[PDB]
């Protein structure tokens, strides 16, 4: 039973943008669908429902803006974010919901996905090797790993530290991939 | 709404022990209550629903207990990777479920110390301008920017790295 | 679903008029398929909140009858008709139980509701002795005595009449423009299920 | 895939009772009371009654308040409506229609109408008895010049209706035929015409196709240039 | 009761014109209870909108009603040559109760009709009666006169007019007016004519025969 | 503590129109009634009218009963007292009153004054 | 509508339930204060000394207000 999102990346203030979950390995069409966010500080945050019978729900802070959808045929659900405003920046996770008994509860999470909304522009990241650094790229996130994935044992990956120009700099101790602006350097 | 409050924040316990975390709803929710982990990097996991009922695959160290308003998560025997945050969600009234704030759960490990690493700037980095000088702090517990990783599961051990 | 016997929420939900909600109507539901779809596929439902179920499981439920509570409130209210609410309305009104289960769903009513230089045609209760207990419902019309002081039917300091109309111009803001209120209680005894989702 | 579908056309006599089936299918009956509404010949929708398919509660128009009966039967999910004492002022098209106005269950006024409609019974109110037309030529102008009109009347006829076709229908174009009209002897009456070119009159051979099947007629009168 | 009087009884509009058909209540009537129906000829009518303005299943979004108090308003956007019918309101605050009905007649350049004239058969005047046909062909718009005369005489409450409905190609009417006399007055008279007075005409058409010529 | 605070003297000119307020703070204001009461320089008490909190029913006297206008604000416990076409008979000190409630029951009669307001029309 | 007086106690012009009949006192610049109400009834913290009596038109203990009905409420002069 698999969850896949897609769809994360950076926009403009006031932009729209649609996000997407793959299901598999199970009646798609038989289950509830939600995407719940995740903001630093303001925690999870449920952000939409739809049921089995097109019925569909939504908090009042995303009300008007945002319509999620599925496509039992395609074994797709679909959110679909207008007006997009600042504090709309997350993680966008895709779950399944069940009920046992009376008992509701999100029994299954994709792996989520980073919306990030910013009037700032997209920078490639430099990619320097420590006899690696990857610095100033916007947004988040980037990704290492080590010979396509060969070597992942003995690996720190340090997280992101956000600097004073505005941009990210992060180190591993390799394939860096910034997917926001496309960089794939090795 | 209902609002969910989880205490404490932060909790450390070494691997063995029992750690007891707490939520309160805003109003009596009955076992309306679930409890979730998140390993850092990775989506929510469902431990408990019902207050009480322990998921399918979940370890049966893990166990809810309460009803109402007050409401506790027990790991009876704590482990290496049950180092995550922990969130409570109400599912009485719906569709508007709410989670709690999160309650990170650390590793108490024995005394150990970092193995330092430095890595001088490399010759494309000079060539444009920029010094960077990375120290590395690889294996411990417990103008330049400092990066934390969280705690290794496996091993119970940090890093930390100096971008000079 | 070509079915024989089947829940009347058609006649709950688009009933012309509506009860002033001192006076909230109910009406039972038995031995009927209840199809929720009807529900689902409103496009103008403001507030659709449900206690102890999922709103989006309502067509798996099995229950021994359901109760459909209706009434007019001011938007700034729906908020109260829920388990556990103060205010003039959960107060005075109509009162949910702690560990209500049903549901609550409001749709903004401004176009059927309001006249031009008010609809006085809607009321709530403003004074009582005490709290309404759940499902409790209060119509009499005795001058509220708030004094040591007997009212003796009349009015005056210390003695008003226990009812006030809502306002209700076509101009109000949201928070004060009439609100309809359909509020489904699902009820479990230890007997025969008689209303029943299609699923 | 809802429908009512209505009995047959009636004939009645002065002091008669009718009573008009409709025979509902494809949606849960007990949920929707059923309107009976009639439309006389030329008149516009009258209203008659409603009744509750679910407790079989009935609200009459005040116009046929001793004089209606409805019921229904859940079993057959079939509505009735019987109006007795009839007078001729009561010929009209007899409909129901699943109803929308007011809830079966609980007797209360819906937002909402009469949603779909039966095809409508025709009751013909009348002293009259069955009797087929005589089919009378309207034979082409003798002064007529290099368009001509033709026709056949189709007079004294009890009751409605009668189809009329030329050439087996194979000339349509340009066939008008009338709205049949009561006349003072309680017999109807109509013409078909049909505007041919005025050359085709000496050898086209213009025949109107008469039927008035609850007669038996069927007449095949041909229409010649007169002398 | 509450009676509802809609005006004009008949509307000429050309296809692709808006149709605003009105509804008038003898006192207030609650805008939920309004409902407007839509009647082709010899067929069932069929709901278009209720509660005012909300729209019945499947009816085309050119259809909107409006109106509170006392007037009520049924709108067509654009009409469609099906869109050509009858048009009921009908209310149920108190009681229920419909409208006199509006038809929707196509408008059409004006057409004069081509007017015939038929004697008795000799068939007919067997059996004792005799009828005269005089029919109006192909004609916009509806109104009419005719008058028979026989011998001079204005004849008057021994005819019976029938015209069709309006034609699916050319928009127009025919009318046929029939004058019956028994075998006895027919045979009285020599000269038998309608006169046709219609808009089209430049001066009323007299089409008439002697009889037994 | 429980008190009634009205705000501070007001001087406007005839014809035009004034609008003194009175501010609760303690007791249960919305089971209440305010009355107002004018004086003028060394003279009896006359009335002015009434309002009950919670329904905003007003009562007025003679002189007043179209050119008067108490209203209240429940959400921030303030009652207000409008006087329009003012003249020399207007220049008096206005006060508000009301019985002290305290939940369900209230005391019978008016037991809280403000401090009051002079008004002046010259 | 009643019309009070006082002497040189209270007098009123139609009969006043007792219920709905104050008395009242005023020290130079402060606002009045309650001492007696519904007729024969102290108010809170206010000293024995004082007593309330009457009923009718007659009633006997500065200012008299009577508050019966919706409207209709007057002073005495003093
Ligand atoms: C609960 C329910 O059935 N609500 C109905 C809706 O389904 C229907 O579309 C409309 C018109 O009939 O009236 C309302
Ligand atoms: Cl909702
Ligand atoms: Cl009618």
């Amino acid at each position: 039973v698999q969850l896949v999102e897609s769809g994360g990346g950076l926009v403009q203030p006031g932009g729209s943008l649609r996000l997407s979950c793959a299901a598999s390995g199970f009646t798609f069409s038989s289950y509830d669908m939600h995407w719940v966010r995740q903001t630093t500080g303001k925690g999870l945050e449920w952000v939409s429902t739809i049921g089995t019978a097109g019925d569909t729900y939504y908090p009042d802070s995303v009300k008007g803006r945002f319509t999620i959808s599925r496509e039992d045929a395609k074994n797709s659900l679909y959110l679909q974010m207008n007006s997009l405003r600042a504090g709309d920046t997350a993680v966008y996770y895709c779950a399944r919901g069940d009920s046992s008994g009376y008992y509701y509860y999100f029994d299954y999470w994709g792996q989520g996905t980073l919306l990030t909304v910013s009037s700032a522009s997209t920078k490639g990241p430099s990619v320097f090797p420590l006899a690696c650094l990857v610095k100033d790229y916007f947004p988040e996130p980037v990704t290492v790993s080590w010979n396509s994935g060969a070597l992942t044992s003995g690996v720190h990956t340090f997280p992101a530290v956000l600097q004073s120009s505005g941009l990210y700099s992060l180190s591993s101790v390799c394939n860096v991939n910034h997917k926001p602006s496309n960089t794939k350097v090795d | 709404d209902i609002q969910m409050t989880q205490s404490p924040s932060s909790l450390s316990a070494a691997v063995g022990d029992r750690v007891t975390i707490t939520c309160r709803a805003s109003q009596s929710i009955g076992s309306y209550l679930n409890w979730y982990q998140q390993k850092p990097g990775k989506a929510p996991k469902l431990l408990i629903y019902a207050a009480s009922s322990l998921q399918s695959g979940v370890p049966s160290r893990f166990s809810g207990s309460g009803s109402g308003t007050d409401f506790t998560l027990t790991i009876s025997s704590l482990q290496p990777e049950d180092f995550a945050i922990y969130y409570c969600q109400q599912s009485y009234v719906s569709p508007t479920y709410t989670f709690g704030p999160g309650t990170k759960v650390d590793i108490k490990r024995t005394v150990a110390a970092p193995s330092v690493f430095i890595f001088p700037p490399s010759d494309e980095q000079l060539k444009s301008g920029t010094a960077s000088v990375v120290c590395l702090l690889n294996n411990f517990y417990p103008n330049s920017q400092e990066s934390v990783t969280e705690q290794d599961s496996k091993d119970s051990t940090y890093s930390l790295s100096s971008t000079l | 679903p070509n079915i024989t016997n089947l829940c009347p929420f058609g006649e709950v939900f688009n009933a012309t008029r509506f009860a002033s909600v001192y006076a909230w109507n109910r009406k039972r539901i038995s031995n009927c398929v209840a199809d929720y779809s009807v529900l689902y596929n409103s496009a103008s439902f403001s507030t659709f909140k449900c206690y102890g179920v999922s709103p989006t499981k309502l067509n798996d439920l099995c229950f021994t009858n359901v109760y459909a509570d209706s009434f007019v409130i001011r938007g700034d209210e729906v908020r109260q008709i829920a388990p556990g609410q103060t205010g003039k309305i959960a107060d005075y009104n109509y009162k949910l139980p702690d560990d209500f289960t049903g549901c609550v769903i409001a749709w903004n009513s401004n176009n059927l509701d309001s006249k031009v230089g008010g609809n006085y045609n809607y009321l709530y209760r403003l004074f009582r002795k005490s709290n309404l207990k759940p499902f409790e419902r209060d119509i009499s019309t005795e001058i509220y005595q708030a004094g040591s002081t007997p009212c003796n039917g009349v009015e005056g300091f210390n003695c008003y009449f226990p009812l006030q109309s809502y306002g209700f111009q076509p101009t109000n803001g949201v928070g004060y423009q009439p609100y309809r209120v359909v509020v489904l209680s699902f009820e479990l005894l230890h007997a025969p299920a008689t209303v029943c989702g299609p699923k």
